[PDB]
């Protein structure tokens, strides 16, 4: 997924992973010490948080999944960014 | 070893003015030259050089000779001058690097246990800061091939020197610098998206033709391990900013009121000051 | 008999082992050669210049090796351009470049060897960047104080070299020398890559990479207002009242224009929020 | 437009003059000169028609329509008409106005008593004796200054100073006095010095077109050859100046010196005293050999290539005259053949106020300093005559924004070449340039009011260049003389009272040995600029001709 | 006639009225180009320095140092702050070779 | 005259009333002129100090002490470490 969407459910790594609640502590912070996610568990809603990613191999899928939300992030920025050069180049000379 | 390389623009030229001797006799080829490195710590930096005839043909790609007798005895030259001063590696300026490239730096490393070679450009074009820098090792390859040696590539930078600049940044004399705190970040952004979305384009599209055609590269894996530290935000829609957003304007917090604070103040230092001297003069005169 | 005033073509390349091998041989002073051709009486040019190895014990008309020249020579015929010698130079770091005492010695009898044998000085320390520093003369015969003794015809390119006259000594060596003209033949190709290269490599390194937040304005304030009481006091002290002290005193700058520039800074860079994303 | 026009033209009564000064005003006020001429020709029509005829209306017609089929049917009228009398008014006034491409069509058309006639006045015959002998009569010398500048006894830039000096109040006089009372210190000059003394004795002997051959043979390089070859350099160029303009049988003359003895220095004087005689005239040969001594590759014979070549096709724009020029700037490695070609390709284009734009574009664009420069003295001689806005835009962007000294000079000079017509203007735009602290903009802010407001009588530039000759640099006060000795040419004490406060400083500071050596050549210098021609003669850029001054602008710019 | 004139009055207004852009983009920049003057003063005399001991305030622009190895030395003053840092007996840096009077100590070190 | 000598006033008066209007942005323009050349004076005082810097940047200068003043206007110098100096005219105040 793109996330963010960064913080996850433990229903869902319970839905996935099917592991039972009193055990998804030792499954997620023992990725933790494995280094494929370093984000912290948020305990209250005991909901378990993500930082950072592991990336792993590719797929043909993934290379149009990424041209999808890779390119979009040039299209909007260089779009928002004519304005700065439009707007602002007046001030500048 | 060699991590990081220094070039100045006096070493450089000593390149580029050798394109003057050999450009107008021609014919083939390039400019090569052997390159004097002063290396004071990991960090590589080069003073001068001395360039030697060199020819490459082309039917006969392999064949390249350097001058030896012009290496040996002008290092006594320059070494007589300046001790410290010697010979890190080779050069030249390319543009690209053909397969014979592999056989020049295995000949000298005689003389030093690595040599790094440098890849110049005589005419500035793109994209940005020239040149280039590699250094000679040996990986060998996943696949199994027979001990590979392939240049990988040094980051270059340029740097200066005391005493250097003299009549070198004399000459242009036509640049306003900077001016820092003003222009000088904002120009940079609007070619920040430019540069650095175009060599998205660019590598987007050739990791699009990657299936289609040129497989490998498979990389493998560089590609997306880095593209993936890119997505700690992506920022696809919309930006996920959730979190951020309080937190966005909560930047924005002071720098406006500050701006708001100073303003209000250095108005009240140039409005009435202006307006206490304006009359002092104009009116006490008729 | 008859004698144009001089005017010295300098290369790109030939400036690189002046300031280069003039810097390798701080504080110490050195003895170089010049390189080039000559082409009239009136212009000259240098194409090339290269290092001497340098005199720890000072500089003599010995330093210069024959055999280091006639190697030289035979290794730029394999080079692209060998072109005869025409004169020397010699590095002055230690004081405002001046001929020496062995420098005259070393005229009579380079001028015996070449016809010009134009001396040429430089030192690092009277500028870094926006000046061109360095010197140069030509010995007029001393025999000829019976001749005419005020060459050259043409003249404002010496006497504008005349000035500023750079203060009492050096041109107390106006006797028996005269100074002689360095203009720049365009190199620009080089010289447009050399803006280049120096401007880019300055320029955020990919223009990318550059592009304390509350608390930067914090003590930002201090400056923003702590400063204010310290700067508007001087309003009311100009008042006095009133009028015992001496006036006029103007108070205004520079604290005004740097705050002002100050939120230039701070507000371009929070630009960056919205320049940046999106 | 043009059809009420006729009606306002045609109305009853009088309007005795109306039509006459609205043509000096309309020109002055015209921005657009396409329908200003429209209107001009269908005026001179109903002057004609009109009962009373008018020839200052043909007058203005002549050099603005430039029609050599029309000029040539006015006079074959009046050749039939058989009166001398009232056809003596356009015959000079064709003279001194007419360019000299103009005279050479409308001298063809007409000669094929009356006939004999207007063979002199085109070709200036007896219009130079009338003035030979105006000359003798009012020149009044003084020696007493002269001798003041004489003692100073300064081995270098004196030998220039003087024999510059005494050829001002010598002009058309044709006698020999420094020349004959001191033989040895004549001697003593040496290298260029001596090239002046062939050289200003054409100045002496300008004009008296018959004696100017024989008088000079002593000179003769071919058959003399002196031991200093630039002695006799000079003398193909001493008879260039009495050829200006109108030739004659002196073309053969150079043609015999250039083939002989000296070598390549007679292109030097040879092409300056060909080109200044072809000057105007379109001549071929002269631009054959011109191509040949660009190619010399020598930096002082490029000057001679440059600036003979702008003079020979001023008016014509020969296309592959700047194609050859400016197509070798780019590869040679002088500065003074970009010079002589800096003027040549602006020499060559005047006037036109469209058609050397497309030029302008290319010339200050360069990163070359010399060609810069080259833009400055190409936009003033197409820009000549007219206030247009244009051109002041890019004629401060040059002379501020550039790193270069010597082209903000130039730029800033450029003011006086092109508004010399209203020179009022000057002194407002380039009194804010005197305050520059580079001295270099200062010299050309001097000369701006000394070559525009020289013909004016104006104090308020008198003004502005008293502070200029106070300033401590030495050449800007230099440039201070020769700019306030334009102002006061032909006025003496009682126009302005200026004129003997300068008068007592120029021998001053030449008799102070304290004083710059430098300066003080403009200071004697600047006397003889007000004593030029015995204070009988000016220079005017502007008068009823309307024509500039070709031959005072071009060798004041070189000067 | 009056139309004449009133035809020919608007050239200097306009002739003024480009002289309006004229100055004001002149001033401005020279106005950069004095801020830039700026970073010459502030650039000399960068490093290295010498301490001196300050003796006495002569006149204006000018006063007299002593040097630390005791010789008297009389030196143009900086032309920023020519009053208040002064004092009559103070510790004030000097450049190398000029020996320019710059800053005085807080005091003090 | 009715188009006219009494419109054409009028039509004079919009130029007056632009020249004073003009003359007011230009006394706006003349007393900011003198804001540039002060500055401009200005730009040239911080190169005043830079030339006279030059004059005292080689050696810097000195302060010494005369023990005795001669009428050939030669006088004598002296520093206090270093030795007594004496030197020709300098002739800069009044010698009173
Ligand atoms: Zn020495």
């Amino acid at each position: 997924r793109p996330a963010n969407h960064r913080q996850l459910t433990f229903e869902e790594i319970a839905k996935s992973a099917k592991i039972t609640v009193n055990e998804v502590e030792l499954l997620v912070m023992k990725a933790l010490s494995v280094g494929l996610v370093k984000g912290s568990i948020d305990e209250v809603d005991k909901r378990v948080h993500m930082t950072w990613v592991q990336p792993r191999v590719l797929d043909l899928q993934q290379i149009k999944g990424m041209k999808d939300r890779l390119e979009f992030w040039c299209t909007d920025v260089k779009s928002m960014e004519m304005l700065v050069e439009h707007q602002a180049h007046d001030i500048l000379t | 070893a060699v991590q990081k390389v220094v070039v100045h623009p006096l070493v450089l030229l000593s390149v580029v003015d050798h394109f003057n001797r050999i450009g107008k006799v021609g014919n083939q080829k390039r400019v090569v030259g052997v390159l004097l490195g002063s290396w004071q710590k990991k960090v590589l930096d080069v003073s001068n050089s001395f360039a030697v005839p060199f020819d490459e043909d082309d039917k006969d790609d392999s064949v390249w000779f350097l001058d030896h007798d012009y290496l040996e005895n002008m290092y006594g030259m320059f070494k007589k001058v300046n001790a410290r001063e010697r010979i890190v590696g080779w050069y030249h300026t390319g543009p690209k690097l053909h397969k014979n490239d592999i056989a020049i730096n295995e000949l000298m490393k005689r003389y030093c246990p690595n040599s790094v070679l440098v890849i110049i450009d005589v005419k500035p074009k793109d994209l940005g800061l020239p040149t280039e820098a590699y250094i000679s090792v040996e990986e060998v390859h996943d696949d199994g091939t027979p001990t590979s040696k392939t240049f990988e590539h040094v980051t270059s930078e340029i740097g200066a020197e005391e005493a250097e600049e003299v009549g070198v940044e004399h000459l242009l004399r036509d640049i306003k610098d900077t001016t820092v705190g003003t222009l000088s970040q904002r120009i940079t952004n609007q070619v920040h998206g430019l540069k650095g979305l175009n060599s998205k384009l660019l590598d987007i599209r050739s990791y699009l033709e990657k299936v289609a055609t040129g497989k490998l590269p498979i990389n493998h894996q560089i590609i997306y391990q880095l593209q993936d530290v890119f997505n700690l935000l992506p920022d696809v829609s919309l930006q996920e900013f959730v979190k951020a957003f309080y937190l966005k304007t909560n930047d924005q917090m002071v720098v406006v009121y500050l701006a708001s604070l100073i303003r209000s103040v250095v108005a009240l230092h140039n409005l009435i000051n202006n307006k206490i001297a304006n009359r002092d003069a104009e009116k006490k005169e008729g | 008999a008859v004698d144009t005033a001089e005017q010295v073509y300098i290369s790109s390349l030939a400036l690189l082992k002046m300031l280069k091998h003039g810097r390798a041989g701080v504080p110490m002073e050195v003895m170089g050669l010049m390189l080039g051709e000559f082409v009239d009486d009136y212009t000259v040019r240098v194409i090339d210049v290269f290092a001497m190895p340098q005199s720890g014990t000072g500089v003599s008309v010995e330093a210069v090796d024959p055999v280091f020249q006639a190697k030289m020579l035979d290794m730029l015929k394999q080079t692209g351009r060998p072109e005869m010698v025409v004169g020397w130079y010699h590095s002055h770091p230690g004081f405002g470049c001046w001929l020496s005492g062995v420098d005259i010695n070393t005229q009579q009898s380079f001028e015996a060897l070449s016809e010009r044998a134009v001396a040429v000085v430089v030192d690092p320390i009277q500028s870094v960047k926006g000046k061109v520093v360095i010197d140069a003369f030509r010995l007029i015969n001393a025999n000829m104080m019976v001749l005419g003794h005020e060459p050259r015809q043409t003249t404002s390119n010496l006497g504008h070299l005349n000035k500023p006259s750079i203060q009492a000594l050096i041109h107390g060596l106006n006797r028996h020398y005269y100074s002689i003209t360095i203009n720049y033949r365009k190199n620009e190709l080089e010289q447009k890559m050399l803006l280049n290269l120096h401007k880019k490599s300055w320029m955020e390194g990919l223009t990318l990479q550059d592009y304390v937040v509350k608390e930067m304005l914090e003590l930002a304030k201090n400056y923003n207002k702590a400063v204010e009481e310290e700067d508007k006091m001087t309003p009311e002290q100009l008042a006095i009242k009133n009028v015992g002290k001496q006036d006029p005193k103007r108070h205004l700058e520079e604290h005004v224009d740097v705050l002002m520039t100050s939120n230039i800074v701070q507000c371009l860079a929070a630009m960056l929020d919205t320049v940046v994303f999106k | 437009r043009l059809d009420v026009f006729e009606k306002t033209i045609l109305e009853s009564n009088d309007v005795p003059g109306m039509l006459a000064y609205s043509l000096k005003l309309c020109m002055s006020l015209m921005q657009n000169k396409q329908f200003r001429n429209k209107v001009l020709r269908v005026l001179v029509k109903i002057y004609m028609n009109l009962e009373k005829p008018d020839f200052i209306n043909v007058c203005q017609c002549l050099i603005f329509l430039d029609d050599p089929q029309a000029v040539s049917d006015i006079l074959e009228k009046l050749v039939k008409e058989d009166n001398l009398l009232m056809a003596y008014q356009i015959c000079f006034d064709l003279y001194e106005s007419a360019s000299q491409q103009f005279l050479s069509s409308v001298i063809q058309n007409l000669r094929t008593d009356q006939t004999l006639k207007m063979i002199k006045i085109l070709s200036g015959e007896m219009a130079i004796e009338l003035h030979l002998q105006f000359l003798i009569r009012n020149n009044n010398t003084d020696l007493m200054i002269l001798k003041n500048t004489k003692d100073a006894v300064r081995n270098s830039v004196c030998h220039t100073a003087t024999v510059i000096a005494n050829s001002f109040m010598h002009c058309g006089t044709t006698s020999d006095q420094f020349l004959r009372d001191n033989l040895e210190w004549l001697a003593r000059a040496t290298n260029w010095a001596k090239f002046t003394a062939t050289a200003s004795l054409g100045v002496i002997h300008k004009g008296h077109e018959k004696e100017a051959l024989q008088l000079m043979a002593t000179y003769l390089p071919k058959d003399t050859s002196p031991g200093s070859a630039y002695q006799e350099g000079g003398g193909l160029y001493a008879l260039g100046l009495i050829h200006a303009n109108h030739g004659g049988d002196i073309i053969d003359y150079l043609l015999n010196q250039l083939k002989n003895a000296s070598n390549d220095i007679v292109r030097h004087g040879g092409s300056l005293g060909l080109g200044l005689a072809a000057m105007g005239t379109a001549r071929q040969d002269v631009y054959d050999l011109l191509k040949t001594n660009l190619y010399q590759d020598d930096a002082v014979t490029g000057e001679a290539a440059g600036l003979a070549l702008g003079l020979v096709m001023l008016g014509s724009k020969n296309a592959q005259a700047i194609e050859d020029m400016v197509g070798y700037a780019q590869e040679t490695q002088h500065e003074k053949i970009l010079r002589g070609l800096a003027v040549g390709i602006a020499l060559v284009m005047y006037g036109r106020m469209e058609e050397a734009d497309a030029l302008i574009e290319s010339l200050c664009r360069d990163k070359d300093p010399i060609l810069r420069r080259s833009g400055m003295y190409t936009v003033a001689m197409a820009y000549c005559g007219s206030g247009n806005n244009k051109a002041i835009r890019r004629l401060l962007h040059v002379a501020v924004s550039d790193v270069n000294d010597d082209v903000r000079r130039a730029a800033v000079e450029s003011l006086g070449f092109i508004l010399f017509r209203t020179p009022e203007q000057c002194p407002s735009v380039v009194s804010l340039l005197s305050e520059s602290y580079n001295p270099h903009v200062r010299y050309g802010a001097a000369m701006a009011l000394g070559i525009c407001c020289a013909g004016t009588g104006n104090k308020e530039a008198i003004n502005l260049l008293e502070p200029m000759t106070n300033d401590p640099v030495n050449y800007v006060r230099q440039g201070a003389l020769i700019a306030s000795a334009l102002i006061m040419i032909q006025q003496t004490e009682i126009t302005c009272p200026k004129v003997n406060q300068f008068r007592q400083l120029y021998s001053k500071v030449i008799n102070d040995k304290h004083d710059d050596v430098m300066a003080k050549f403009g200071a004697i210098l600047a006397q003889g600029i007000l004593d030029a021609g015995g204070h009988n003669v000016t220079i005017s850029l502007q008068s009823r001709t309307g024509h500039t001054h070709m031959p005072s602008v071009v060798g004041v710019l070189v000067f | 006639d009056l139309y004449s004139r009133y035809k020919k009055l608007q050239q200097e207004l306009e002739f003024l009225e480009v002289q309006e852009e004229y100055i004001k983009d002149e001033q401005k920049n020279l106005k950069k180009e004095f801020l830039h003057a700026q970073e010459e003063v502030k650039r000399i005399q960068s490093i290295p320095l010498v301490i001196g001991q300050f003796l006495e305030a002569v006149d204006q622009n000018t006063a007299i140092v002593g040097s630390t190895t005791g010789s008297n030395y009389y030196v143009r003053i900086l032309s920023t702050i020519d009053r208040e840092l002064l004092k009559p007996n103070a510790s004030v840096a000097l450049h190398k070779h000029s020996n320019a009077l710059v800053d005085v100590l807080p005091p003090e070190a | 005259l009715e188009e006219g000598k009494a419109g054409s006033g009028l039509r004079q008066y919009y130029l007056s009333k632009i020249e004073e209007l003009q003359l007011i942005v230009n006394d706006k323009s003349q007393n900011l002129r003198r804001l540039q050349a002060q500055r401009n004076e200005l730009n040239a005082k911080v190169r005043l100090l830079r030339e006279e810097l030059q004059l005292l940047q080689e050696q810097g200068s000195y302060v010494g002490e005369v023990v005795r003043a001669m009428d050939k206007k030669k006088v004598l110098v002296k520093v206090h470490p270093e030795g007594k100096f004496v030197v020709d005219v300098d002739k800069n105040i009044d010698i009173n």
